[PDB]
């Protein structure tokens, strides 16, 4: 009976944190798929020339 | 002298000839079944494209 | 993709994640201690 009840709530888990880990990645991507992928705003644009920097 | 943009709209608005020296369109020729185009640029990728036969 | 099926995919999987919460503290609810 304890098995039973937890493989039960081991497997429900697992699919749980399959479902939940995709529904944000689905909800941020409307300004990617409407247009095209460049980055955002006036801020964002020096941490862009710094790790261009590092990288190579 | 310079670029002046209000001269380009009168050219554009009296319209008669190609016998301008300056490039507006240009357009390629592809083989024959052609399926995914993009035309993108070295900073984004430009929208104003669109396919023939 | 057009943004109708990006739609439809959000709401399906809010409505996936969110309906097995429920069942599963109903099963931990009801068959256990506390």
């Amino acid at each position: 009976r304890s098995c039973v009840l937890s493989v039960f709530q081991t497997i429900l888990k697992l699919v749980i944190f399959v479902a939940i880990f995709g529904a944000a990645i689905s909800s941020r991507l409307f300004a990617v798929i409407k247009f095209e992928s460049i980055i955002h705003e006036f801020d964002p644009w020096f941490n862009y020339r710094a790790t261009k920097y590092l990288v190579n | 002298k310079g670029f002046s943009r209000l001269e380009l709209m009168k050219q554009i608005q009296t319209q008669n000839m190609r016998q301008t020296h300056f490039v507006t369109v240009l357009d390629m020729l592809l083989p024959e079944g052609a399926t995914d185009h993009y035309f993108t640029d070295l900073v984004g990728l430009v929208s104003t494209s669109h396919a023939e036969r | 993709i057009s943004d109708e099926q990006l739609n439809s995919l959000a709401i399906t999987f809010g409505i996936v994640m969110m309906t097995l919460i429920v069942i599963y503290h109903a099963v931990d609810s009801t068959m256990s201690p506390k």
